[PDB]
């Protein structure tokens, strides 16, 4: 049996499902889960099975599959031309992962908040909750050095149910108390560049996206207030009235916006999905052409190892080249989820106000 | 479907079904009657046997 | 054009009485269940929707909300077929529900119990 | 000239335009008129005419019909198998009949009202009117032992129109007027269970179909609210405030909920629609099911008399029996007219408080 390639939109698709963090995997050893790390050796992209030895769509999701099927595979595709697509996925599961736990920790915590203290916070601003920074995810490979992406992944179900939960509870008793967060970002280009760097963090360096030679290993940056608490003219008043969120994003119940953070874990900001879209769902702030790059090795394997009739036929017009060059045109809609281009307009507090610096989070008022 | 749990407030349709369907058979041994299969059929019998809300209806 | 085939009196095999077939095109929800004998309904007043999970063929796990006035089509005594769904048009669009971005798919149920009761 | 049988959604309107007493009959001697009873012969269903004496078709409603087409008829049906259609109809026409003559009654005294008595029931709660109980149908089915279903009807026209109008008009008098009437329930369920009977009412069977195997004369069922006007407690102001139907329903004004009233004739409850929908009709309380009862024998003799492919090919998979178990599974969803469930849900009076009894009806401010 011989098979055929794939098509553009599918190829797109995958791409899209591999920075989302969620691509179904086949190893022979472990089978469909992902839980050890292997080499691949079927793929589904865009409701097709496609064989990693060929790259040839050999199934598709209407069927089950126990194996890899038997067929003419001509085997011209080693493992690092798509190495980097896997990196990437078990990158994004790692940092999704590490980020539901810092979530966690801040809900229970500020949860663990006492009502007493809570109204004296109301009444004059204090510090409620303060997490060391050593304690977010030590064994990481963002945080831990013997760890390493081949690392297996941690056993958490219903992943995104619960992320939204507590994310979702987080800001609901933030507004309701009218508290002030420090791991927040109006809008996080800024933190790209356009942000103040403190002492310690003016060594940093922003790959802007989930590459092989960037370095992950790295602190965990928080914005700096304590002069914003001994700031004289500063008041209660004025931190409702200026530094609370909602002043600019909205009310988190009727906000249809998206919500940013500062780059908590991976040097990488994170944009959280508002309400009035239905849910809660965390995206990187990955530009469309980085995650675009990741194939170009791919391009190149695929033109040196099949028929350019063949590639013609599939891809489409130019060839899978021309293909490569369309979607880096059509790159800004096409690989761009909607929410991140769903951000406040205007800021009257600003982004840019005051440094930021790697130390412990905090939620103050 | 999400790949999370959906909140029954915020969605209130019963379906997608609202949409355009196109139907097509996968064989030419089977013969359906007002919508059910069937191994044999009388030609004479079918005269004068459909309304055209049936008939619009019909597979 | 076969006269006598066309026009028989007795019981003619389905092989013999076929012809190559041509596509159909229908809008499910505007169909109406008493001429629509392969539509099944879940009965309104039922007023109480429940969530479910369901896993596909490769593993992954999706959730569902089952509530009154659900439509299904009954797959039994249909013969071999295939079915393309097209949603270009339509708005699906509520106050806490936004349609860019979400994703759809077909669900199979096999089960001994009847849909109108579930 | 060979015929045809009908189909399941033609049965299904027939079952309906028989329920709410529509349905035309042609009889040899009496022509199309329904006025006179008379053998039927055949009767439009769904748009087709249909022999009796057969159950084909033999025309339809594009063509005029002066006679009984000749065409071959099997003459294996007879009156038995269909009787119970006839007798709903008949029983359905004389119900709508008697409950115009109490609207129509009820709306005349209405208008015979003194305006200083409006003024003065409107000042101090009072009786405003009422009508002594044995005037409403002298010599009907539900009030008489002397006549029976076989009598001629009573020959009215625009007979809708004037229960629209008549039911508007004395339903705006009402709300103008803040009265309170003792025949009008919130919930017609609650007469057939949940309410407590005085005044040997306890005695009475509720069959809640119009059929054969009943009885149809009965007393006139009307609210005991003397309590209600006894009580010192109770003003005028908690009357207006709860006792007021408006309160519960809302304005008929600018309202789309139906209202309901108490059995008064062969103890069946009606239900007006709303006036917003667009006109107001009046529909007896009755099941699904038992609406689909009546064409049990039919289906027997249907069974009997025609062929196995003539019945397949007609109604459907299954056969006549298969349609018969389809549309008991599928009868709330078809065989239930919109209005008969578009009651109010929210209730503030209720409509379970005080006993029901054979008495006078009497309207309160």
């Amino acid at each position: 049996m011989e098979v055929c390639l794939p098509n553009g939109h599918q190829v797109v698709d995958l791409i899209n499902n591999a920075f989302e963090g969620r691509v179904s995997i086949y190893s022979a050893q472990e089978g469909w889960d992902k839980t050890i790390s292997a080499q691949p050796d079927m793929m589904v992209c865009g409701g097709a099975v496609v064989c990693m030895h060929c790259l040839g769509v050999v199934g598709s999701l209407q069927r089950k599959l126990k194996h890899l099927p038997h067929h003419r595979c001509n085997q011209q595709i080693r493992h690092q031309d798509y190495v980097d697509v896997q990196f990437a996925d078990r990158v994004t599961a790692h940092w999704k992962r590490g980020m539901l736990s810092f979530v966690a920790q801040m809900h229970e915590m500020m949860n663990d908040v006492s009502p007493d203290d809570l109204d004296r916070v109301r009444t004059e601003g204090g510090s409620l909750v303060e997490l060391n920074w050593l304690q977010v995810d030590p064994n990481s490979m963002f945080r831990s050095i013997h760890s390493s992406w081949t690392d297996p992944l941690q056993v958490v179900d219903d992943l995104d149910t619960k992320l939204d939960q507590y994310w979702t509870a987080l800001n609901l008793m933030i507004d309701s108390s009218d508290l002030i967060p420090n791991f927040m970002m109006r809008d996080p280009s800024h933190a790209f560049n356009g942000v103040k760097l403190g002492g310690d963090a003016r060594q940093t360096q922003f790959s802007r996206t989930f590459d092989s030679r960037s370095s992950l290993e790295w602190g965990v940056m928080v914005y700096d207030y304590s002069e914003l608490e001994h700031d004289p003219s500063k008041g209660r008043a004025y931190r409702k009235e200026l530094v609370t969120p909602a002043r600019d994003f909205g009310h988190f119940g009727l906000s249809h916006y998206s919500r940013a953070t500062t780059p908590i874990l991976g040097k990488m900001p994170a944009v959280f999905s508002g309400m009035l879209t239905g849910n809660c769902k965390m995206y990187p702030f990955i530009k469309g052409t980085a995650k675009l790059k990741t194939v170009r090795k791919l391009v190149e394997a695929v033109n040196h190892a099949w028929g350019v009739e063949k590639i013609r036929y599939a891809l489409g017009p130019g060839g899978m080249t021309g293909w490569y060059n369309r979607t880096m045109q059509q790159a800004p809609i096409v690989l761009t989820p909607a929410a991140l281009t769903m951000f406040p307009d205007t800021i009257k507090f600003g982004d840019l106000n005051y440094p930021v610096m790697i130390g412990d989070p905090m939620i103050l008022g | 479907i999400d790949s999370a749990a959906i909140t029954p407030t915020n969605m209130t349709q019963p379906d997608v079904w609202d949409a355009l369907l196109t139907m097509s058979p996968l064989s030419a041994g089977e013969v359906t009657v007002k919508g059910a299969v069937v191994s044999e059929v009388v030609p004479a019998d079918l005269i004068g046997s459909y309304t055209p809300e049936s008939l619009n209806a019909s597979l | 054009a076969e006269p006598e085939i066309i026009a028989s009196l007795a019981p003619v095999p389905a092989p013999v009485f076929a012809i190559p077939p041509k596509p159909a095109d229908y809008n499910v929800r505007t169909l109406r269940i008493d001429e629509a004998t392969w539509l099944r309904m879940i009965p309104k007043s039922m007023n109480t929707p429940f969530q479910i999970q369901v896993t596909d063929n490769t593993g992954t796990n999706w959730h569902l909300n089952l509530r009154g006035g659900t439509r299904v089509v009954n797959l039994d005594q249909i013969a071999p077929m295939r079915f393309v769904l097209d949603l270009g048009g339509k708005s699906y669009k509520e106050t806490s529900w936004d349609p860019n971005g979400k994703k759809v798919g077909f669900i199979v149920f096999q089960s001994k119990i009847p849909f109108e009761l579930w």
